[PDB]
Formats: C-alpha cells, structure tokens, sequence
C-alpha cells in the first residue's frame, strides 16, 4: 500500500555500563533514521527535565576568583565539582542543602545533609580536598528543577534577584544526558538496501537509565504531535 | 542553453551541418516532427518552379560514437523565415545555439 | 602503514580531513561562549551541538 | 559588472548566501558560494567500463 | 509547570495560490519548532503519497523513439510532457483516462474525458501540438497512486506477461510536493514572551491539501516514534 511504512524490528540494546547505552534499530525507511536520530538528540539535549544545582553560597568566599586557604582546590574547581553532581529531587521545585565538614578533607557528596526527599545517585562523588586538620568548610547548595541547559552567562543579567553577596552562579545542566550521538548505516532487507539502520549511543549522569531517558524523549515528542495526529 | 556563454555558440551550430538552415526565405507552410515544408518568397522564385522547399529531418540515427542524432523543429506554423535561419535544432543544440 | 622506501607513514589526511581538523582546532577572540568553565569534553560537545 | 547585475536582481552582491544542512538543520557556520554552472556529461560511462 | 509542555496546534492556513500555501503552527516551546520543522520537511519531501502517470498508449505509435504524422512534438517529448501532468484521483488507485483530439492546435489537459472522480488541476497544461487539419490523436493514459520516485527499469522487474508492442512506459514521480520552507518566529501568547510559532511554506502541484499533508506527516512521525516509545 501507500500508508504502510517499515518499522524497526531488530531492536538491539547493549549496556556498556550502568549509564551507557548503544541501541541499534533496523530496518528503517530511506532517510527516516536521520530524522529520528536528530529529533531524539535535540529532545534529549534541550528538552529533558531534571533537577540540578543552580547557585552556590560559600561562607568566607565572596567572588569566583576568591581563594580559600582551607581547601587545596580553587573556587572554580569547587563549582565544577558541584556542577558535576547529579541529584534526584522530587516533590518540590527547589531545595536547599547545607554542607559542613571538618577534620580530614576527602569531602565527597556523602557528607551532604540528608533532607529525606532529596536523593544522591553518587554519594562517593568527590567535592573538595581539605588538607588542613582544623580547617572547616560550610556551604549552601540550591537545587532547582528545570529543563535543558541554562548557562550562568544568561543568568548573569537581571542581577537584582542575586543581589546578596556570596552567591555564585553555576551552570544548571538540568538534562541528565551527555554524549548523545546517532549514526546512520546501510541496511539490507531482501532486495532493497536503501533502508537505513540507526545506532544511538547515549550516557546519563545516573539519575535515570539511558533507555528510560530515550523512552521519555520519545513520549514527549509523540505527545507534542497529539493535536496533529489523524 | 548555456546561461554563461561566449557568443560563439551560434556560429558553431550554424557552420556545423547538424542543424537544418533555410536555403530560401519564406513562410512555414507545414511544420511536422519529421519534415518541414516551406513556401519560398516570390522574390526568390525561379521560372518554372513550384516554389516549395522540403527539409527531411534525420531522427534517431546512430552516430560514429553510437550516440543519437535527432533534429526537432524550432518554428511554428505560418512563421516567416529568412535565408540562413535555423529551422530545426540538431543534437545538443538549442534554438541555433550549441548546448553541450 | 609505513612506506618501505623511506619509512615515512603513508596513511595521512590529504584534503578534507586536514581542513576539518584545522577548522575545529582553532581559536577566535570573541566567540560565543568564551570564558566559560566546563567539566569535561562531553559538556563541550553538548554545548556545541 | 557582475556585482551590478547581481544588485539588479534580489541577490547579494558577494554571491554567497547562508545554507541550511538538509539532514541536520542548523545554519552553516560560514556562507557558501552557490550559483548555476554549465555541467557536461563526458562519454565515459561506468556501465561501459564495468 | 516545567514538566508540562504547551500543545502546538494549527492556527492559520493561508493559501496564496492554487499551489503555494502557508501553514501556521502555534504555540511552540524553546527549540521544539526546529525539532518539529525540519522533521516535518524531511518527511514531506519523501513520504507524500500522490498520483502519477505510469503507462501510455497511442494508436499510431510503436516505440518511444518514433514520430507521428501531424504532431509537432516528438513521442518522447509527449511522454515527457505527460510525466509532469498533475492529476488528483480519489476513490481508487488505478485510472485509465482517454484523450481524443483532432484539428490544428494545442492539445491541453482539458481534452481528457473526465470520469467524475478523477480531477485535473492544470487544464491549461499542454501535451502536444497538431499541425495538420486531417490529423487525429488518440491516447490512453494509465495513472496510479504511490510514493517516492520509481524509474522504468525497477518497475519492469515484474516479469509475468510481456507487454504488448506500443505500450510505452514512463517514469513515475508520485511525490506531489516540490518545495518546503519552514521558519520559526516569536509568538505572542499570553505573557510567556518565549513561545514560538512555526510557518511552513509549501509549493506543490495542487493535488494535495496542505492540512492533509501536514496531518499525514505527523501521523507517519508518530507511527515511527511508537517503536522508540515501546523500545523492546
């Protein structure tokens, strides 16, 4: 017929690690693999909701280039480490966590105060290296539920909300997707070979399974076309 | 036709024998995909002559390189013509201009 | 992969791979996103895409 | 003269416009040179050589 | 409110001409329009069903490389002209039209005897010219419905009965959409000041309704997305 279209049946999913997926789909209509891969990649990159750190308050530090004698790492390193942390906040939009550590300083994410609702996927994720014995670190972390990637450069404008000193803006990175790529290869069925095969390689920060992220992206894209369906 | 040319296409097409040029001026009495019959002007008439020029175009005849030689009329019914005017376009020729 | 005549490698990019790598590995002055701090190459790619 | 003729139409004088990738979609980083060129098909066909 | 997404919908279908048309979808959130727009375009270029001419039959012809007396254009030229004919057929996927013309003049598409269900969108389209008073042309045109572009070589693959001599085969271009141009602009919706609207300009042959084409493309996209939604 004319309305019938080929659907990918050889759904092969192999997990390199707990947060790494390589999904192969075939057969596909000529050129359809590119559309599917691009749409899924765009939705994953700029449309996946998630909870992540937004701004960080550090006691004794007033600026990004300020230096703390207690920690061997710079403030920029601390901001990068906090940005790399993945959270699974549920229930409410934004949560405030308090971190207080002293003594030996292999301070990881496990030392954060547990609020019950908040969840930490990787408690062993290192945060800072306090070398001095008596030096102590105290900080406040704000986590918000947003969508996509929100760099601090855009949030620099309209500073009236962040008027109090000691608050440093960090990149949000709400979407739990990193290194999402798609490749299209030749596939042969019977006599036809113009069909395409789509290989999607993706990783997640650990909040959700990569296949769960793919399912959520596909569901979002499908429900975005509900009014246009026949 | 070439959008960018040098103006020498007309001379190359006319000088080559691929195209059918009008030997005498007149009007196209009967234009057909296989032959063209034109009525010569009274000025170019000859004594004891009917005054009709017939051009038989060569269609789908192989060349020395096993290509196709086709001539198609480029004039309509009743269109006046002059001496030296192209009547049919030869292979790789558009309106008397070389078109490779 | 090595030429027996002199030992020099034979598998080398020639025309398009070299141009693409040169364009990718080039620095502007006031390009968009300059001065940012990234946690790794994956974040850099996700920013570029 | 070529630039003046381009200005006569609704085309840029530089002769380069911004193209969009057909497969992917976004704008190309730099303008590309597009136009109309006379192409010839030489008498060297692959079916005659295979 | 971050979890929920605004639902896009058709808001305006401005038909500039019988072929040129514009379709407006609103509202769209962030880059979704792009993620939609190109996708829709990349579908509308390749997977649009349409009707095209497959086989031709002329009484006084024997092969594609012959000529007929009294006709100005060549048989191959006539087939090429018939290839570009745009016809909208509803109710069935097979129609055998007949054309009979005589006398000096052009042979437009209006000379085809309509069968009611079959509709011709370009009656002024020219097929050939007759340059003789005692010249009559009779043609039988076979039109079918399909997708994409198939040449004669792949279509003559089915070898079960040899076609009679004089049944010319022409290439079929079933796709009725020629040009698609999508763009995304700011949409004034409530107070968000960030929602966007998508405008799609379509240049077709007039045989497909723009809304039907958009709905068909969306349905195809959803059908392909169902497999990813399931994912084993």
């Amino acid at each position: 017929s004319v309305t019938e279209f080929l659907k990918p049946r050889l759904v092969d999913i192999e997990q390199v690690s707990s947060t790494h997926a390589k999904v192969t789909l075939e057969p596909l209509e000529r050129g359809f693999g590119h559309t599917l891969g691009n749409a899924l990649r765009r939705i994953l990159l700029s449309s996946m909701p998630g909870c992540a750190v937004t701004e960080v308050e550090i006691d004794g530090v007033l600026h990004e280039y300020s230096t703390k004698e207690g920690v061997q790492e710079d403030i920029l390193e601390i901001l990068l480490n906090l940005k790399g942390l993945a959270v699974r906040v549920q229930g409410k939009d934004e949560v405030i966590l308090t971190l207080n550590k002293s003594g030996i300083g292999p301070v990881t994410a496990a030392d954060i105060t547990h609020d019950g609702d908040v969840e930490i996927v990787k408690p062993q994720h290192v945060i800072c290296h306090l070398t001095d014995e008596n030096a102590s670190i105290s900080m406040r972390i704000k986590v918000q539920r947003g969508r996509g990637y929100v760099p601090a450069s855009t949030r620099i404008h309209s500073e009236e909300d962040e008027r109090p000193i000691g608050r440093l803006l960090v990149d949000a990175c709400y979407s739990p997707v990193e290194r999402i790529a798609y490749n299209v290869e030749a596939a042969r069925v019977e006599q036809r070979t113009d069909l395409d095969k789509l290989v999607i390689e993706m990783e997640t920060n650990g909040t959700i399974d990569p296949e769960e992220a793919i399912r959520r992206a596909a569901t979002i894209l499908a429900e975005q076309l509900e009014a246009f369906v026949d | 036709k070439p959008l960018v040319g040098t103006g020498m296409e007309r001379a190359v097409a006319v000088d080559s024998g691929v195209t059918a040029v009008a030997k005498r001026g007149g009007v196209v009495q009967y234009v057909d995909a296989s032959r063209i019959v034109i009525k010569v002007n009274e000025d170019e008439m000859y004594p004891g002559e009917a005054g009709i020029d017939i051009y038989n175009l060569t269609k789908y005849t192989r060349s020395n390189q096993n290509t196709c030689i086709n001539q198609m009329p480029c004039v309509s019914l009743g269109e006046p013509v002059e001496r030296g005017d192209v009547l049919a376009d030869g292979p790789s020729t558009d309106l008397g201009e070389l078109a490779l | 992969i090595l030429s027996p005549a002199n030992g020099e490698p034979i598998i080398v990019p020639s025309q398009d791979v070299v141009l693409g790598l040169y364009y990718m590995t080039r620095d502007c002055v006031n390009a968009k996103g300059e001065g940012m701090v990234l946690t790794g190459p994956k974040e850099a790619e996700r920013l570029y895409r | 003269e070529i630039k003046e003729l381009l200005k006569l139409g609704d085309l840029p004088t530089s002769g380069q416009i911004r193209l969009y990738d057909g497969r992917t979609g976004e704008q190309f980083e730099r303008p590309v040179t597009v136009g109309y060129m006379y192409m010839l098909k030489l008498n060297h066909l692959v079916d005659d050589k295979m």
